[PDB]
């Protein structure tokens, strides 16, 4: 069968000068009729703190958190797989909801959402 | 959206190479797709012996392509007996985006790449998973793989719902092998496992005493 897919997602920031301002961002995964529970991964090319490390080896910190019914939940370790707290809807049109922080040790920085497949 | 056809690669010994078709479902934006392989530890590989092509390629919005799996020589070193394990990832490059102070998300989907020798080559709709053998321990049960490839189990409960719907750690267990599994006593087993092709059958367990098989 084939593997779930990712529709482009991306949090927004108009300006702010361990964590500030919260934020609400989904990703919705479509996915196989029959998938169970598998867990996802997130990582980044550089990390600090458990935070993404945007862009010599300072850099602004983007934490990420499992949303938890709106409310912001426990935090998200980077690298390892993780059962989501906030997850709406079927397979075919899955809900992934998360929160995501903001610090420093026009930016665009990536992080990898790993599906590794059972 | 870079989207990718499987969720398991089996990698036919017999042949040099094959392919897994790939695709931007995107309708406005282009997408990068890199592919790579990495070893039974998931660590990357460069030279063999089982190789991902082309590393990089860009797929215009709505464009398909594939990936191409091919074998080096020293492919030959590898146990013709059993299943090597390696595993396959795609990882999406999306369109750089025009605004500012955003955090793009990349979907990376990595599945397994059975490499199955020709030793062992199996046929379509082929059953093995029903040679599975349970044996009752303390804390749940011993489950015994005695064929040559690898077996991934995602349930095991009383009833068939139970195993196909209940709190289960997937577990995959190499081919001639052995673990130990966390789990309540079932008079009649049933245990769930994935096939080749992604599908999810449930098997039905007789106990004999200590010992649970499949008719």
């Amino acid at each position: 069968v084939p593997a779930c897919t990712v529709s482009n997602t991306t949090v927004d920031w108009q300006d702010v000068e361990n964590g500030n301002h919260e934020k609400e961002f989904t990703v919705n995964m479509r996915c196989p009729y029959n998938l169970g529970t598998m867990k996802v991964t997130i990582t980044a090319t550089n990390t600090y703190n458990n935070a993404i490390l945007v862009q010599s080896s300072d850099g602004l910190l983007v934490y990420l958190y499992n949303s938890n019914a709106g409310n912001i939940g426990t935090a998200i370790t980077l690298g390892t797989p993780f059962t989501p707290g906030k997850i709406t809807g079927n397979n075919a049109d899955k809900t992934i909801s998360l929160h995501a922080k903001l610090g420093y040790k026009p930016f665009s920085a990536t992080a990898t959402l790993v599906a590794s497949y059972s | 959206a870079v989207s990718l056809d499987r969720t398991r690669a089996v990698f036919d010994g017999s042949e040099k190479s094959m392919t897994l078709d790939i695709s931007n479902d995107n309708k406005q934006l282009p997408y990068l797709a890199q592919a790579w392989i990495e070893n039974e530890n998931q660590e990357k590989i460069i030279t063999g012996p089982v190789i991902a092509t082309p590393p990089v390629q860009r797929l215009e919005p709505g464009a398909k392509s594939m990936v191409r799996l091919s074998t080096t020589p020293d492919i030959s070193k590898l146990p013709q007996d059993r299943e090597s394990l390696f595993y396959f990832n795609l990882r999406e490059i999306p369109p750089r985006s025009e605004k500012a102070n955003v955090l793009q998300i990349a979907l990376q989907t990595k599945i397994k790449l059975f490499y199955r020798p020709a030793a062992i080559k199996t046929r379509p709709n082929e059953v093995w998973q029903d040679q599975l053998i349970l044996n009752k321990v303390s804390g749940g049960y011993r489950i015994e793989n005695p064929t040559p490839y690898y077996v991934t189990v995602i349930g095991l409960g009383g009833s068939e719902k139970q195993a196909e719907e209940g709190e289960f750690e997937t577990v995959m267990l190499s081919p001639r092998s052995e673990q130990t599994v966390k789990s309540a006593n079932y008079n009649t087993p049933y245990l769930s496992y994935i096939n080749d092709y992604g599908g999810r059958p449930v098997l039905s367990f007789i106990c004999n005493g200590s010992r649970c098989s499949v008719k």
